[PDB]
C-alpha cells in the first residue's frame, strides 16, 4: 500500500512484475465485501469528489467502465414473482440500500422511503448479490420474447473468392452447427453478393436449395415468404449442405465490384419482422449501387496530423436495423483501404462488433487465417441476448452525460442494444450537477434487460457503492490509472472523429500535465501520488498505440480498427493491447503456481516494454491479450531450441510458426504450462507466434516497446522529461 | 372443267382467287363488286417437289430482280431469258451454261410453278423455345402442365436452344444447369423493363438458353420440381399474377439475345394477368372478369390500356423476329382479349381450354411438335412474302397472320386494306397451313409472284417460289368470262376476312349486305320489280347462303359468347386455308340411321329427325347428336343384344368417323355426346336452320330486283 | 422503460 | 384475414404462447392483453368481438385462452377452428402443467406449431359484441 509521493525520474522501474490489481474503494469492511465486481462495474475515482469544483481541481475524468453480459463463474437468479424495486427513480433494490423501519427502505439512489412488500428481510438474496440476474414479468416486455435468427451475408467478389475465407467461415458453422445459442425456435438464412444479391431458399421437398437473385440494386425485395429464414432444428441436414456447396459456386468468377450497401438494405428487409443478428462478411471498398464509397489514399510515416465517415449511409441503415432489434457484425478481410471509418458505423450503433483480417488469404498469411478460425470459434459459440437494452442509474447529484460503445443512445441512458454480447465494453462519463455534501456514500447501477437464446426475458443487474470525498489528495489517493486511461482512450477516439488526431493525441498529454501539475500546487523532480506513477506510462503507450501514434506507416483502415476496439473493448484487454506484458520465458521455474494440483504453472515476472529488457541470450514473450509473440533472440540457447522449440539451430526455425509443438521435455511442459494458463484467462483464445525471430520482416512485436524512443516518437524518459517541463513552466 | 382448275390450281400453287379471270380495263377494275384477291398459303404440302439446292436465279434489273419462272420467255441458243416482269433480257448465270433444251432447269417446267430453293451459304442458327410458365394454378392443373412440356423436351431438335422463365407474384428466369444449386433471377411483376435494362440485369448459347442435348436432363428435372407460387391467395382473392411482365421479359431477353432470328416464345398460363402492366382484372373474387356486355357499358378499366401493353409487345417480338404462344387453360376467362395481338402478329399459337389436365389439352400440344417425313418440325421462322406484279396490278394488303415490312414500290396502291402499304411481310412463324389474304387491284395474262423466305426447322434457309398467270379480260366479253371464273367460296371467305377485320378494329354487317346486294344485280338473272324471278349461276347459288351463315356466325355476333372465346375464334380464321374456313362459316353435318349409308344434309331444322344420328363438324366442334327415338333404343340398352348388331354400327358410325377428323386438325375441336333433351343439344341448334335462309333470300331478292 | 417500468 | 394469436391463462391473464409477424401490432397488442386480464370464471366460453376494420376470436377450455386477432372479413367460421386445433393440441402436450407455471410465455417453443398451422387457415388454396365494450 502506501500514501508516498514519487519522484518519476529516479525511479525508472515503478512497474510492478505482478498483475496490478484494481484499486479498493475506501469503504467499511462490510460493504466493500458485497461490493460488485471491479472486472464487470468500476470507476476511474474511486473516491467520488464531493463537488464538481473539486472533481475538475483534481483534472482526472469522472466516469465509469462496465462489462455487464461478461461470462460469470456463478450467477444468482432471482425469479421473485415481483420484482422489489423504488417507487420513484426505480432502482433495483441492492445491496446498499438502507434499511430501517424493517418493513420499509431507503432508496441508495433518490433517498425516497420504500415499504418493503410482504413477499430478515435483508437476507433476502436480492440484498447480498451486487451482481444478481432478475426474471423479467410480462410487463416487461413489448412482444413475445423473439426467437434466435442468424442471418449470415458473404460477400462472393472476384477479390472476396480469392482470399478464400468463404471455405473457413463455411467449416466453422459447420463445425459449429449444434452449438449455435438457441432453443427448438431458432432460425437461420443465407445472402451472397457481388453485383446482385443472391437469396437461398431450403425447402426439404426440393432436391437443391435454390439460389434466387435480386437484381434491381435500386429496388430491394424479399423473392419468397417462407423458406429463406429457415428452422435450423428442422432443416440441418438441408443448411449442412448449402455450407458444403457455397465455397465451390463462385472459384471462377468474374465479379470486380460489390453493391454492399444494397445487400444490407435486403439483408435488412429480411430480418426486419423478428430481428436477430446479422453476420456481414466483406472483404473490399463498396463500389455499386449506394452505400458506394470512393478510393483512398493511404498515407506514409510522412504526412502529418491531416478518420470520419464519407457518407452517413450505413449510420442511418444501422438505426433502422436497431428500431428492428436487429444487429449488424461486420468482419472484414480486405487487403486494400474499404473505408472502415465509415464502413464500422454499420456496427456501432446496432451494437454489433466489427472483426477485422488484414490481408486475409487462405494461403498467404497462415496468421490470420487462424486467427479467424478462433474469433468465429468464439463468436459462434457465446451467449448472447436479444432485442436487450440497459440503463445506468447513479446517485442523486450525479448524471451520466456521455456515453462509450456500441449502442443506440433513445432518451437519456435507454441504451438500445440489439445484439449483447458477453465481450462488449462501454463507458461513461460522470459529472457532479449537484454538490454531494448531503451524503457519504453514491452507489450506479445499471440494468441489462433482453431475451435469452432461450426466450426468456431477464434483467441483468450490476450495482456499485462508493464513497464521497472532499479533499484532493483524497481524490487522488483512490484513482485507478488503468480505468482513466482507458476511460480517456474513449474520449480521445470521439476527440478525433469531432476534431483531429492532433487535438486527440494533445488532450491525452494534457490530461497527465494537467493532473500532476494540480497535483503539485497542492503539496525538484516529477512527484506524483503512487497511484499516478503509471499514469504517464500508459497515456504514452496510448499515443504509440495504433489509435493515436502518428510517425508510422499506419494505414487508415488500421487506424480506424484500433478506435473501434477502444471503443468496444473492456478496461482488461484495452491494456493488454495497449500494453503488451513482456515475459522472459528460456528459463522458467518453480516459484510458479504449483498450486493447481497437478500442473504447476510458472509465474516469470512482467517486464516493461523496452529493448533494454530483451536479450539475444534468450527468448521473450509478449502477452498482447489477442495474440501472443514469442520474440527469440539470436544467440540463444541451444537447449531451448532442441528441447522447447524442436529445432537443432536458431536458423531452421520455421518462418512462420503458428504455434510451439507439445514435445517431451519438462522445458516444453513450462512453456505450455505457463501459456495454457493465459489463455485460461481469457474466452477469446489468443493466437501465438514465435515467427518473432531477429529477421522475419514480423517483428512488429518491437512496436510495442513502448518506452524507447524512435525517429518519430519520445522515449519513457523523453516523455517524462517533456511533462515536468511543462508541470512547472 | 372450271372447277378442276379452281382445285387443281389450290392443289398445286394453294392460292386461291375470288376472280380466276380479271378486268382487262379500267371501266370494270373500278366497278368490280368482290374485288381481286386470292387465299394464300404459303407452305401447302404436296407429291414430294424436288428441293432446289440452286441459286434461285434471278432477273437483273436493279427494280424487278424477280425470280426464275415458266412465264419467262427463253431462248436456249442466245443463254438468255426475258423477264416477263419488267421484259429485261437476262444472260444465263455460269452453272447455267449447259442448260439445253432436252433437259432444261426445273423453274421453267409448268409443273414447277411454286417451288422451293435451298440457300446453303451461312451456319444455320439453332431453334430457340422459351417456355413461360404460370405457377397461380390448381396442383393438378399444374403437374399437367409439368408433365406436357416435360414431354415437348423429349421432342426438340439436339442443337435447340432452350429456356425456362416461371412466374406468379414475381418472374423468375431460370439459369439452366448450374450445378448442385440451381439458381434463377427473380424479378418484381409489378413493373416493365426494357431489354437493355434486361440486358444490363442479367449480364452458340447463353447461361438461360442451352442446347437442349446438353441441358435437358436438368430441365426436365427442373420443370419435375417446379411448384405452386410460393404466396398465399388470401379469402375472397384472385392469385396475384403478373402475366404482362412474365412475357414483356421473356420477349426482352431473346431481343437482346438472339435478335432476327427462329424462336418460339410459348406461355401457359392458367388465369388472367391480375398485376399490370397488362393487368386484365383485379384481385378482387367478388367481382367478375370483363364481358362483351360489361364492355359496351364501358365498364372494364383494363381493357384498352391492358390491350395496348400485349400490342406494344407483339409488335416488339414481330419486330425482332419472334415468335409467341399463349396457351391458355383456366375454368374462367384468361384476358385473350388484350393478349390476342401476341399470337396474331406473329405466327403465334393460341390454344384455349377449360384445363391443362384434359385430353384435350395435353393432345393439341404435342401437336405443335407434329414432324414430316424426315422427324422435322412442320414450322418455319422469320417469313419474309414478297409479292410481284405484272405492271398493271397493285397491291391493297393482306389479312392474316404478319406485319408489314413496310417497303414501297409501284406495286403499293393508295388503296390499303389490312396491314398494307406493302408489297413486304414478314411472318415470324408459319406452317403448312398459315394462310394469308392478299388483295389486289388493278389500275393476255396478269401474273403475281409469290416469295417466301424462311427459316426451315432443321435450320436451313428456303425460299419457297409460286408464280401464278390468270387470264386477262376479252374485251369483247368481258363481264361474260369474268363473271365465270367466279370463286363464290374464295369470295365469301376472302368477303368473311375484311369484314372480320373490320369488326376486331371497330354496322359491318350493313357492308355485308350492299355488296350481297350489288352482287346479285350485276350477275344475277331477272325481271326489274318482280322477285321471283331472281336466280343464280351455279357459278353464284351459294354465295348468298354462305353470306347468311356468316352474318349470323360468333364471328361478328360476338354476344352470346365471351370476348375471349371471340377471340379465340377469330384468330383460327384468319389464319386457315379455304376449307377449313369454309367449315367455320357454315358447319357441315351428317345423318346416320338404318335407311342407308352417312349422307350429308342441310342445316336445318328439318335435318333433325328422331331416328337419326347427327355429326355437325364446327371447325371447333364435333358434335354427335341423339334424336329422341334412336337416343330411346339407346337408354333401353338395345345395342347390347347380339339380336342388334346393326343398333351398334349405328351408333358407333359417327364416332369411328368424328375420331378420324378428330386428330388431323389442329386445335383439337371439343367433343360432344348429347341428345334430344341434352342440354348440349342447345349448340346443334344455334347454328343449324334477319330470321331464318328462307325469308333471307326473300328480303334480299325483294331488294336484287328494285333500285339500283 | 421495461426497466424504469414507470 | 392476417394474424395475432395469443394463448393465456385466464386468472391472471398470464401469457402463455403467442405468434406475430408484421413484415399496427401496438394498439391491437394491448387490447389483447386487456380482454386478458378481464376474462374470468362468468365469461363467454366462445366470442366474437368486433372492433371496427378488426375482429377478435377467443375461446376458453380448461382455464386456457385462445386468442385470435384477423380482419373482420376473415371467415368467422374458420377463425374458430384454427383455435379449436390450437387447444387441441396445447391441452395434450401442456395442458397438465399450465396451472403450475408463473414465468411469462413459459411455452414459447410452441411457436412452432402456431405457425405450420396458422398458414393452413390463411391460404384458400357463440356471442358478438363490441370489443370497445367488454374492455
Ligand atoms: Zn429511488
Ligand atoms: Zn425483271
Amino acid at each position: 500500500e502506501g500514501l508516498r509521493v514519487v519522484n518519476l525520474l529516479q525511479e525508472r522501474n515503478m512497474l510492478p512484475s505482478t498483475p496490478l490489481k484494481p484499486p479498493v474503494p475506501n469503504l467499511h469492511e462490510d460493504i466493500q465485501k458485497l461490493n460488485c465486481n471491479p472486472e464487470l462495474f468500476r470507476c476511474t475515482l474511486t473516491s467520488i469528489p464531493q463537488t464538481q469544483a473539486l472533481l475538475n481541481k483534481a483534472k482526472l475524468p469522472l466516469g465509469l467502465l462496465l462489462h455487464p453480459f461478461k461470462d460469470l463463474v456463478q450467477l444468482p437468479v432471482v425469479t421473485s414473482s415481483t420484482i422489489v424495486r423504488c417507487r420513484s427513480c426505480r432502482t433495483y433494490i441492492n445491496p446498499f440500500v438502507s434499511f430501517l423501519d424493517q418493513r420499509r427502505w431507503k432508496c441508495n439512489l433518490c433517498y425516497r422511503v420504500n415499504d418493503v412488500p410482504e413477499e430478515e428481510p435483508h437476507r433476502r438474496p436480492e440484498v447480498q448479490n451486487a451482481t444478481i440476474e432478475f426474471m423479467a414479468p410480462s410487463e416487461y416486455m413489448l412482444r413475445p420474447p423473439q426467437p434466435p435468427v442468424y442471418l449470415f451475408v458473404f460477400d462472393v467478389s472476384h477479390n472476396a473468392v480469392e482470399t478464400g475465407y468463404l471455405n473457413s467461415v463455411c467449416q466453422s458453422l459447420l463445425d459449429n452447427l449444434d452449438l449455435l445459442p438457441g432453443n427448438t425456435r431458432t432460425k437461420i438464412g443465407f445472402i451472397t453478393f457481388d453485383s446482385t444479391i443472391h437469396f437461398y431458399g431450403l425447402q426439404e421437398s426440393l432436391s437443391q436449395p435454390q439460389m434466387l437473385i435480386v437484381s434491381d440494386i435500386e429496388d430491394v425485395f424479399i423473392p419468397m415468404p417462407e423458406n429463406l429464414l429457415v428452422n435450423l432444428n428442422e432443416s440441418k441436414e438441408l443448411v449442412q449442405d448449402l455450407l458444403k456447396t457455397l465455397p465451390q459456386m463462385f472459384t471462377k468468377t468474374l465479379e470486380t465490384q460489390s453493391a454492399l450497401g444494397p445487400a444490407l438494405q435486403a439483408a435488412f428487409k429480411l430480418m426486419s419482422p423478428t430481428g436477430g443478428r446479422m453476420s456481414v462478411f466483406q472483404t473490399q471498398l463498396p463500389t455499386l449501387g449506394v452505400g458506394a464509397l470512393k478510393p483512398r489514399e493511404e498515407p506514409n510515416h510522412r504526412s502529418s496530423a491531416k478518420m470520419t465517415p464519407s457518407t452517413d449511409f450505413y449510420k442511418k441503415l444501422a438505426l433502422d436495423c436497431s428500431g428492428q432489434q436487429v444487429a449488424v457484425d461486420l468482419f472484414l478481410l480486405s487487403g486494400q483501404y474499404s473505408d472502415l471509418a465509415s464502413l464500422g458505423c454499420i456496427s456501432r450503433y446496432s451494437a454489433g462488433s466489427v472483426y477485422y483480417y488484414p490481408s486475409y488469404h487462405h494461403q498467404h498469411n497462415p496468421v490470420q487465417v487462424q486467427k479467424l478460425q478462433k474469433e468465429l470459434q468464439r463468436y459462434l459459440t457465446r451467449k448472447i441476448g436479444f432485442e436487450a437494452v440497459m440503463r445506468i442509474r447513479c446517485t442523486k447529484g450525479l448524471s451520466i452525460h456521455t456515453f462509450h460503445g456500441n449502442f443506440f443512445v433513445r432518451s437519456t441512458d435507454l441504451l438500445s442494444l440489439p445484439n449483447v454480447n458477453p465481450d462488449a465494453g462501454y463507458a461513461v462519463q460522470m459529472s457532479v450537477e449537484e454538490s454531494l455534501t448531503d451524503t457519504q456514500l453514491v452507489s450506479f447501477q445499471s440494468a441489462l434487460l433482453y431475451t435469452s437464446s432461450k426466450g426468456e426475458r431477464r434483467i441483468r443487474v450490476h450495482t456499485l457503492c462508493l464513497p464521497v470525498v472532499s479533499t484532493l489528495n483524497d481524490v487522488f489517493l483512490g484513482a485507478d490509472v488503468q480505468a482513466i486511461s482507458g476511460l480517456l482512450a474513449n474520449m480521445a477516439v470521439d476527440r478525433s472523429m469531432t476534431a483531429s488526431l492532433s487535438d486527440a493525441r494533445d488532450a491525452l498529454v494534457n490530461a497527465v500535465i494537467d493532473s500532476l501539475s494540480a497535483y503539485r500546487s497542492s503539496v525538484p523532480g516529477l512527484m506524483v501520488p503512487f497511484s499516478l506513477r503509471l499514469f504517464p506510462l500508459f497515456v504514452l503507450a496510448l499515443l504509440k498505440q495504433k489509435s493515436f501514434q502518428t510517425g508510422t506507416n499506419a494505414r487508415l483502415d488500421e487506424r480506424i480498427f484500433a478506435m473501434c476496439q477502444v471503443k468496444n473493448q473492456p478496461l482488461v484487454y484495452l491494456m493488454l493491447t495497449t500494453h503488451p506484458s513482456l515475459y522472459r520465458v528460456d528459463n522458467l521455474s518453480d516459484e510458479g503456481a504449483l498450486n493447481i494440483s497437478d500442473r504447476t504453472i510458472p509465474q516469470p515476472p512482467i517486464l516493461q516494454l523496452s529493448v533494454e529488457k530483451l536479450s539475444r541470450d534468450g527468448a521473450f514473450l509478449m502477452d498482447a491479450g489477442s495474440v501472443l509473440m514469442l520474440w527469440v533472440g539470436k544467440n540463444c540457447t541451444q537447449n531451448f531450441l532442441s528441447q522447447v522449440l524442436g529445432v537443432q539451430n536458431y536458423a531452421s526455425i520455421p518462418q512462420p510458426m503458428t504455434d510451439l509443438p507439445e514435445l517431451d521435455t519438462p522445458e516444453s511442459a513450462r512453456i505450455i504450462a505457463f501459456i495454457s494458463w493465459l489463455r485460461e484467462q481469457r474466452p477469446f483464445f489468443p493466437i501465438l507466434y514465435v515467427i518473432a525471430d531477429e529477421s522475419p520482416m514480423k517483428a512488429n512485436f518491437l512496436q510495442n516497446m513502448i518506452e524507447d524512443r524512435t525517429e518519430s516518437a519520445l522515449s519513457y524518459y523523453e516523455f517524462l522529461l517533456h511533462i515536468q517541463q511543462q508541470v512547472n513552466k | 372443267t372450271y372447277l378442276e382448275f379452281i382445285q387443281q390450281n389450290e392443289e398445286r400453287d394453294g392460292v386461291r382467287f375470288s376472280w380466276n379471270v380479271w378486268p382487262s380495263s379500267r371501266l370494270e377494275a373500278t366497278r368490280m363488286v368482290v374485288p381481286v384477291a386470292a387465299l394464300f398459303t404459303p407452305l401447302k404440302e404436296r407429291p414430294d417437289l424436288p428441293p432446289i439446292q440452286y441459286e434461285p436465279v434471278l432477273c437483273s434489273r436493279t427494280t424487278c430482280r424477280a425470280v426464275l419462272n415458266p412465264l419467262c420467255q427463253v431462248d436456249y441458243r442466245a443463254k438468255l431469258w426475258a423477264c416477263n416482269f419488267c421484259y429485261q433480257r437476262n444472260q444465263f448465270p455460269p452453272s447455267y451454261a449447259g442448260i439445253s433444251e432436252l433437259n432444261q432447269p426445273a423453274e421453267l417446267l409448268p409443273q414447277f410453278s411454286s417451288i422451293e430453293y435451298v440457300v446453303l451459304r451461312g451456319p444455320q442458327m439453332p431453334l430457340i423455345f422459351l417456355y413461360v410458365v404460370d405457377t397461380c394454378m390448381e396442383d393438378e392443373d399444374l403437374q399437367a402442365l409439368k408433365e406436357s412440356m416435360q414431354m415437348s423436351l423429349s421432342l426438340l431438335p439436339p442443337t435447340a436452344l432452350v429456356g425456362l422463365i416461371t412466374f406468379g407474384r414475381m418472374v423468375q428466369v431460370h439459369e439452366l444447369g448450374c450445378e448442385g444449386i440451381s439458381k434463377s433471377y427473380v424479378f418484381r411483376g409489378t413493373k416493365d423493363l426494357s431489354a437493355k435494362q434486361l440486358q444490363e440485369m442479367l449480364g452458340p448459347s447463353n447461361r438461360f438458353l442451352q442446347p437442349v442435348q446438353k441441358i435437358d436432363m436438368n430441365l426436365t428435372d427442373l420443370l419435375g420440381e417446379l411448384q405452386r407460387d410460393p404466396w398465399p391467395v388470401p379469402q375472397g382473392k384472385r392469385p396475384l399474377r403478373s402475366s404482362g411482365v412474365a412475357l414483356s421479359i421473356a420477349v426482352g431477353l431473346l431481343e437482346c439475345t438472339f435478335p432476327n432470328t427462329g424462336a418460339r416464345i410459348m406461355m401457359f398460363i392458367g388465369g388472367p394477368a391480375t398485376q399490370g402492366p397488362g393487368m386484365v382484372v383485379g384481385d378482387e373474387l367478388k367481382t367478375p372478369i370483363r364481358s362483351w356486355h360489361d364492355i359496351d357499358k364501358d365498364n372494364a378499366k383494363y381493357v384498352k390500356k391492358g390491350t395496348k401493353h400485349f400490342e406494344a409487345l407483339a409488335n416488339r417480338a414481330a419486330t425482332t423476329g419472334h415468335v409467341i404462344d399463349i396457351y391458355a387453360c383456366a375454368l374462367d376467362q384468361t384476358g385473350l382479349l388484350e393478349m390476342k395481338c401476341c399470337p396474331n402478329l406473329t405466327g403465334g399459337y393460341m390454344v384455349m381450354g377449360d384445363s391443362f389436365n384434359t385430353s384435350l389439352f395435353k393432345q393439341t400440344f404435342q401437336r405443335v411438335f407434329t414432324k414430316d417425313m424426315h422427324g422435322q418440325f412442320k414450322m418455319g421462322f422469320g417469313g419474309t412474302l414478297e409479292i410481284k406484279t405484272s405492271r398493271e396490278i397493285k397491291i391493297s394488303g393482306a389479312i392474316g397472320p404478319c406485319v408489314s415490312l413496310n417497303s414501297k414500290g409501284p406495286c403499293v396502291s393508295e388503296n390499303e386494306i389490312g396491314t398494307g402499304g406493302t408489297c413486304q411481310w414478314k411472318i415470324c412463324g408459319l406452317s403448312p397451313t398459315t394462310t394469308l389474304a392478299i388483295y389486289f387491284e388493278v389500275v393476255g395474262r396478269g401474273a403475281i409472284q409469290f416469295v417466301t423466305q424462311y427459316q426451315h426447322s432443321s435450320g436451313q434457309r428456303r425460299i419457297r417460289v409460286t408464280t401464278i398467270a390468270r387470264n386477262w379480260a376479252d374485251a369483247q366479253t368481258q363481264i361474260q368470262n369474268i363473271a365465270a371464273s367466279f370463286d363464290q367460296e374464295a369470295a365469301a371467305i376472302l368477303m368473311a376476312r375484311l369484314a372480320i377485320y373490320r369488326a376486331e378494329t371497330e354496322d359491318v354487317l350493313r357492308w355485308l349486305d350492299r355488296q350481297l346486294i350489288r352482287l346479285c344485280q350485276k350477275f344475277g338473272e331477272y325481271h326489274k320489280d318482280d322477285p321471283s324471278s331472281f336466280r343464280f349461276s351455279e357459278t353464284f347459288s351459294l354465295y348468298p347462303q354462305f353470306m347468311f351463315h356468316l352474318r349470323r356466325s360468333s364471328f361478328l355476333q360476338v354476344f352470346n359468347n365471351s370476348p375471349d372465346e371471340s377471340s379465340y375464334y377469330r384468330h383460327h380464321f384468319m389464319r386457315q386455308d379455304l376449307t377449313q374456313s369454309l367449315i367455320m362459316i357454315q358447319p357441315i353435318l351428317y345423318a346416320y340411321s338404318f335407311s342407308g349409308p352417312p349422307e350429308p344434309v342441310l342445316l336445318d331444322s328439318s335435318s333433325i329427325l328422331a331416328d337419326r344420328i347427327l355429326l355437325m363438324d364446327t371447325f371447333f366442334q364435333i358434335l354427335i347428336y341423339h334424336g329422341e327415338t334412336i337416343a330411346q333404343w339407346r337408354k333401353s340398352g338395345y345395342q347390347d343384344m347380339p339380336e342388334y348388331e346393326n343398333f351398334r354400327h349405328l351408333l358407333q358410325a359417327p364416332v369411328d368417323d368424328a375420331q378420324e377428323i378428330l386428330h388431323s386438325r389442329f386445335p383439337m375441336p371439343r367433343y360432344i355426346d348429347t341428345e334430344h333433351g341434352g342440354s348440349q343439344a342447345r349448340f346443334l341448334l344455334s347454328k343449324v336452320n334477319d330470321v331464318s335462309l328462307q325469308v333471307f333470300m326473300d328480303h334480299l331478292k325483294k331488294l336484287a330486283v328494285s333500285s339500283a | 422503460a421495461c426497466e424504469e417500468e414507470n | 384475414m392476417v394474424l395475432l394469436t395469443m394463448i393465456a391463462r385466464v386468472a391472471d391473464g398470464l401469457p402463455l404462447a403467442a405468434s406475430m409477424q408484421e413484415d399496427d401490432l401496438q394498439q391491437y397488442q394491448s387490447q389483447a392483453k386487456q380482454l386478458f386480464r378481464k376474462l374470468n370464471e362468468q365469461s363467454p366460453t366462445r366470442c366474437t368481438l368486433e372492433a371496427g376494420a378488426m375482429t377478435f376470436h377467443y375461446i376458453i377450455e380448461q382455464g386456457v385462452c385462445y386468442l385470435v386477432l384477423c380482419e373482420a372479413a376473415f371467415p368467422k367460421k374458420l377463425a374458430f377452428a384454427y383455435l379449436e386445433d390450437l387447444h387441441s393440441e396445447f391441452d395434450e402436450q401442456h395442458g397438465k402443467k399450465v396451472p403450475t407455471v408463473s414465468r411469462p410465455y413459459s411455452f414459447i417453443e410452441f411457436d412452432t406449431f402456431i405457425q405450420k398451422t396458422k398458414k393452413l387457415y390463411i391460404d384458400s388454396r357463440i356471442m358478438v359484441a363490441n370489443i370497445e365494450e367488454v374492455l
